[PDB]
C-alpha cells in the first residue's frame, strides 16, 4: 500500500526554535509511517550513532512508539550523550540508562541558532543535591544551598543559582558552536507496534 | 563544616562567567586594534573597566575560605591565585596616587621631545629620527649629543616620581606578608608542593648568578675582538687595554648589538644567505608564506590549523584608509578563537616572524583543555623560548634548500658558516650580561641595601665591571640612567628576558639529542622528525597544572637550570676565536676613562 500519514519528522528536524537542555524538549510520535532513509543518507548530520539496532536493520523491525528528545548543546558535549558517562549533561540535565535503545543524531547549526550579539536564550543546569534518575526532567529553579548558612532564597556568601546561560556567537571556534541534538527512544510495550517502514512493488 | 569540597562548587561557578567576560574583553580589544575610530575606543574601555571591577568581588569572597586546611594540591593552587588581594590593600588615597604616578610616568616617557642646539625648534622623537641617529650612522659628535640629550632631558625629570613610587610599592608588597618587593617578582618562580621538586627565592638568587660564571670565556674573547676591531675602525679613540664607550654600541642602551654586523664583518666579500630576490621571483605572496610555515609544524606532529584561522585573521596590510597597528601579535580570544595580526611584507625577516607567531599560536592551543585559571605558560619564559626555537630551526640552510629557495649546488663552507654564526653571536650572548646587571641593580634598589645617595654612583660603578662600559662624561647623582628604558616605567618583569635564552638552547640540545643527526650544534635540525614531536608535546600540554620543575622532565632529565648548551652551540666560533685574539690582551681595566 502506497505511503500515507507520514510521521512529522519535518517539524522536529526543521523547527523554528529549540528549547534549552535543562527543560529538554519532548515529543511523542506514534501511529504513522516513518522513513529513516532520508535521515541516514543526508550529508548534513555530523553524528549519527547507536548500538542496539544497526542503521540498515532499522527499517526491518519496528516498535510501539517513539520519543523524540530535542535540545541544543555545545560542541564537545555531543559525545557526552552516551550510557554510563559523567559530566554536567549526562548527570544533572539529561540521564541515559545503561540499557538504552534508539539513538542519537547531532548536527551543526551555527548559521541558524547563533547571533552576533550573543544568544542568551539558552541555559543549562550546573548544581543539584542529588543526581538525575534515568529519563527524568526537572524544571524547578529553587535557590541553591551550599553550606549550613540558612539562605531565604537570596544570593550572598555561599548560596548559589542552578542555571547558567550560554554564550553562543558566530566567531566562536569549532567545539563551542551550538550543535542541535535529537535523540530517538523506541518503546516495545505489549500493545501493537505502530511506526515503521514501507513495502516495495 | 567541610571546607575542602565547598571550594570546588565556587570554582565551577567562577570559571563559567570568567570565560565569557574575558572573551568579551578580548573581542573588544581586537575590534579596536584592527579598526580604530572615535566610536570603537570608549566601548573597549566600557568592557575593560567592567572586567577589572569584576575581579574585586570574586577576590573579596575568596578570603572566607580558610586556606590552611585545604589538602588537594590543584584546588589549593587554584585558590592561591584568587586570594591575591591586589592593589586595594592600602587606603584609597594611596592607591589613587600610585595609579596617578604610574600614568604620569608613562605619559612623560611617551612625550619625548628634544631639539637640536642649532635649531631650537627642530625636535626629533623616538620614532624614526633620533633613534636612527645612533643606529645607522658614522659620526661621533651627533651620537654623543643625542645620548646626552636623551639621558639629561628624559630620566633626570623622572627621578623624583620613581623615588616615591619605589617606597610606596615596597610597603604595598610588605602588606602581603613578604620581606621585600623583589620577592613578589620572584613569586612566580616559587613552588611549594611535592618534595624534591620545591623551589625557594633564595635558591633562585643563588642559582641565576651561579649559571653566569661559566660563560666568561665566551664573553671575554668577544669583548676583546670587538674592541680591537672598533679601535682599528676608529683611530686613537679606544685604549688597547681599557673599556669601550657607551655611544658606539649601536642602540640607546646597548640591549642589542645586531647593528654592528656591517662594520665588523670578517669575510666581507663572502655574501650572506639572502633569498629576497628568490622569494620575489615566483610570487611569494602573503598567504602561501604562512601556508608553508604551517607545514613545518604539521610535519613534526603538532596539530593542524583550525578552519577559521584563515578567515578572521588580518594577515596582510589593511589597505589605505583603515588605520591599524603593525606590531606582530598572536591573539587568543578564547573559546576556540585564535587570530594573528601583523603587517606583512615579502622579506625573510617577516618569514621568521611568521614562524615565531605560529609557534606562539601552537603553544597557546596546546593547553586549551585546562581550567581557566591555569591557561598560562608554566612560567614567564616558556612562551618566548618556544617562540624562538622554531625560528632557530627554520633558518638552517638545509631546510631552505629543501623548500627550494636556494640553488641545489650551494657551496656552504667554513668561511660563510663562521660569518653566519657571528651574526647570531652578537645578538644572544650580547644581551645576557646587561640583563643580569640591570636585574641585579633593580633587586638591590628594592631591597633597600643602598641609601638615598648610592643610586647613580653604583649603577655605572658595577656596569664597568659586569659589561665593560665606561662613563663618556662624568655625572652627578641628579641623573637617573635606567629610567630611560621601556620596562622600567611600565613596571614589567625583566628577568624573563634572561632565563628564556638559556631555556631555548637546553631544549635545542635535548631536541638535538633526540635528533640522531651528526654535525656541529649550529646545523642541527628538528624538521622531518616524529621522534622530536612527542617529547615536546608531553610538555606543551601541561600548562600551569604541574610545577615547572616537572615540566622540565619530559624534555631534559636534569630538573636544575644549568648552562650546558651556551658553551656548546658556540663551540666552533670560540675555538676559532682563540686563534683570532692571539696578540690582544683580554680583559678590561676600569681606570681609563674619556675624561681621565
Ligand atoms: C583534586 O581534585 C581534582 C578534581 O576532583 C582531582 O581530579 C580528579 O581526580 C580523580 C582521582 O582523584 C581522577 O579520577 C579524575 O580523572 C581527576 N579529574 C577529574 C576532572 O575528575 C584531583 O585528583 C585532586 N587531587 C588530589 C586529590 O590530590
Ligand atoms: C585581603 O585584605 C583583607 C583586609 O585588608 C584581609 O583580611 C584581614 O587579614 C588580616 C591578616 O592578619 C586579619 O588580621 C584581619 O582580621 C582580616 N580582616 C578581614 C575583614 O578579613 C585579607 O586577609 C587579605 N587577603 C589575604 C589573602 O591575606
Ligand atoms: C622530508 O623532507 C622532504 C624534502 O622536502 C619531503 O619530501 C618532499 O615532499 C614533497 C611533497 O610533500 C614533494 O613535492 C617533494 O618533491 C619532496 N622532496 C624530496 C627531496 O623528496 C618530505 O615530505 C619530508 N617528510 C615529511 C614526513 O614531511
Ligand atoms: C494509492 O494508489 C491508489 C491507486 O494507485 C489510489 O487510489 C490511492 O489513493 C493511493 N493512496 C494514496 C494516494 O494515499
Ligand atoms: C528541512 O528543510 C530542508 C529545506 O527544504 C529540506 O531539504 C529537508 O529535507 C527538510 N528536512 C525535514 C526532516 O523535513
Ligand atoms: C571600521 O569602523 C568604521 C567606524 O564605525 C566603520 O564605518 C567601518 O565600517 C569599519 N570597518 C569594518 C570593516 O567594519
Ligand atoms: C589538518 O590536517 C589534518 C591531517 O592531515 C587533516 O585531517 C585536516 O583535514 C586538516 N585540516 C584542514 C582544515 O585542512
Ligand atoms: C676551514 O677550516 C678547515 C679546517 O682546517 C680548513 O681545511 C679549510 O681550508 C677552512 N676553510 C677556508 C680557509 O676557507
Amino acid at each position: 500500500p502506497n505511503i500515507t500519514n507520514l510521521c512529522p519528522f519535518g517539524e522536529v528536524f526543521n523547527a523554528t526554535r529549540f528549547a534549552s537542555v535543562y527543560a529538554w524538549n519532548r515529543k511523542r510520535i506514534s501511529n504513522c509511517v516513518a522513513d529513516y532513509s532520508v535521515l541516514y543518507n543526508s550529508a548534513s548530520f555530523s553524528t549519527f550513532k547507536c548500538y542496539g539496532v544497526s542503521p540498515t536493520k532499522l527499517n526491518d523491525l519496528c516498535f510501539t512508539n517513539v520519543y523524540a528528545d530535542s535540545f541544543v548543546i555545545r560542541g564537545d558535549e555531543v559525545r557526552q550523550i552516551a550510557p554510563g558517562q559523567t559530566g554536567n549533561i549526562a548527570d544533572y540535565n539529561y540521564k541515559l540508562p545503561d540499557d538504552f535503545t534508539g539513538c542519537v543524531i547531532a548536527w551543526n547549526s551555527n548559521n541558524l541558532d547563533s547571533k552576533v550579539g550573543g544568544n542568551y536564550n539558552y541555559l543549562y543546569r550546573l548544581f543539584r543535591k542529588s543526581n538525575l534518575k534515568p529519563f527524568e526532567r526537572d524544571i524547578s529553579t529553587e535557590i541553591y544551598q551550599a553550606g549550613s548558612t540558612p539562605c531565604n532564597g537570596v544570593k550572598g556568601f555561599n548560596c548559589y543559582f542552578p542555571l547558567q546561560s550560554y554564550g553562543f556567537q558566530p566567531t566562536y571556534g569549532v567545539g563551542y558552536q551550538p550543535y542541535r541534538v535529537v535523540v530517538l527512544s523506541f518503546e516495545l510495550l505489549h500493545a501493537p507496534a505502530t511506526v515503521c517502514g514501507p513495502k516495495k512493488s | 563544616s567541610t571546607i575542602e569540597e565547598q571550594a570546588k562548587t565556587f570554582l565551577d561557578k567562577f570559571n563559567h562567567e570568567a570565560e565569557d567576560l574575558f572573551y568579551q574583553s578580548s573581542l573588544a580589544s581586537w575590534n579596536y586594534n584592527t579598526n580604530i575610530t572615535e566610536e570603537n575606543v570608549q566601548n573597549m574601555n566600557n568592557a575593560g573597566d567592567k572586567w577589572s571591577a569584576f575581579l574585586k568581588e570574586q577576590s573579596t569572597l575568596a578570603q572566607m575560605y580558610p586556606l590552611q586546611e585545604i589538602q588537594n594540591l590543584t584546588v589549593k593552587l587554584q585558590l592561591q591565585a584568587l586570594q591575591q588581594n591586589g592593589s586595594s590593600v592600602l587606603s584609597e588615597d594611596k592607591s589613587k596616587r600610585l595609579n596617578t604616578i604610574l600614568n604620569t610616568m608613562s605619559t612623560i616617557y611617551s612625550t619625548g621631545k628634544v631639539c637640536n642646539p642649532d635649531n631650537p625648534q627642530e625636535c626629533l622623537l623616538l620614532e624614526p629620527g633620533l633613534n636612527e641617529i645612533m643606529a645607522n650612522s658614522l659620526d661621533y659628535n651627533e651620537r654623543l649629543w643625542a645620548w646626552e640629550s636623551w639621558r639629561s632631558e628624559v630620566g633626570k625629570q623622572l627621578r623624583p616620581l620613581y623615588e616615591e613610587y619605589v617606597v610606596l610599592k615596597n610597603e604595598m608588597a610588605r602588606a602581603n606578608h613578604y620581606e621585600d618587593y623583589g620577592d613578589y617578582w620572584r613569586g612566580d618562580y616559587e613552588v611549594n608542593g611535592v618534595d624534591g621538586y620545591d623551589y625557594s627565592r633564595g635558591q633562585l638568587i643563588e642559582d641565576v648568578e651561579h649559571t653566569f660564571e661559566e660563560i666568561k670565556p665566551l664573553y671575554e674573547h668577544l669583548h676583546a675582538y670587538v674592541r680591537a676591531k672598533l679601535m682599528n675602525a676608529y683611530p686613537s679613540y679606544i685604549s688597547p687595554i681599557g673599556c669601550l664607550p657607551a655611544h658606539l654600541l649601536g642602540d640607546m642602551w646597548g640591549r642589542f648589538w645586531t647593528n654592528l654586523y656591517s662594520l665588523t664583518v670578517p669575510f666581507g666579500q663572502k655574501p650572506n644567505i639572502d633569498v629576497t630576490d628568490a622569494m620575489v621571483d615566483q610570487a611569494w605572496d602573503a598567504q602561501r608564506i604562512f601556508k608553508e610555515a604551517e607545514k613545518f609544524f604539521v610535519s613534526v606532529g603538532l596539530p593542524n590549523m583550525t578552519q577559521g584561522f584563515w578567515e578572521n585573521s588580518m594577515l596582510t596590510d589593511p589597505g589605505n584608509v583603515q588605520k591599524a597597528v603593525c606590531h606582530p601579535t598572536a591573539w587568543d580570544l578564547g573559546k576556540g578563537d585564535f587570530r594573528i595580526l601583523m603587517c606583512t611584507k615579502v622579506t625573510m625577516d617577516d618569514f621568521l616572524t611568521a614562524h615565531h607567531e605560529m609557534g606562539h599560536i601552537q603553544y597557546d592551543m596546546a593547553y586549551a583543555a585546562q581550567p581557566f585559571l591555569l591557561r598560562n605558560g608554566a612560567n614567564e619564559g616558556f612562551h618566548e623560548a618556544v617562540g624562538e626555537i622554531m625560528s632557530l630551526s627554520a633558518a638552517t640552510p638545509k631546510h631552505l634548500k629543501s623548500i627550494g629557495l636556494l640553488s641545489p649546488d650551494f657551496q656552504e663552507d667554513n668561511e660563510t658558516e663562521i660569518n653566519f654564526l657571528l651574526k647570531q653571536a652578537l645578538t644572544i650572548v650580547g644581551t645576557l650580561p646587561f640583563t643580569y646587571m640591570l636585574e641585579k641593580w633593580r633587586w638591590m634598589v628594592f631591597k633597600g641595601e643602598i641609601p638615598k645617595d648610592q643610586w647613580m654612583k653604583k649603577w655605572w660603578e658595577m656596569k664597568r665591571e659586569i659589561v665593560g662600559v665606561v662613563e663618556p662624561v662624568p655625572h652627578d647623582e641628579t641623573y637617573c640612567d635606567p629610567a630611560s628604558l621601556f620596562h622600567v616605567s611600565n613596571d614589567y618583569s625583566f628577568i624573563r628576558y634572561y632565563t628564556r635564552t638559556l631555556y631555548q638552547f637546553q631544549f635545542q640540545e635535548a631536541l638535538c639529542q633526540a635528533a640522531k643527526h651528526e654535525g656541529p650544534l649550529h646545523k642541527c635540525d628538528i624538521s622531518n622528525s616524529t621522534e622530536a614531536g612527542q617529547k615536546l608535546f608531553n610538555m606543551l600540554r601541561l600548562g600551569k597544572s604541574e610545577p615547572w620543575t616537572l615540566a622540565l622532565e619530559n624534555v631534559v632529565g636534569a630538573k636544575n637550570m644549568n648552562v650546558r648548551p651556551l658553551l656548546n652551540y658556540f663551540e666552533p666560533l670560540f675555538t676559532w676565536l682563540k686563534d683570532q685574539n692571539k696578540n690582544s690582551f683580554v680583559g678590561w681595566s676600569t681606570d681609563w676613562s674619556p675624561y681621565a
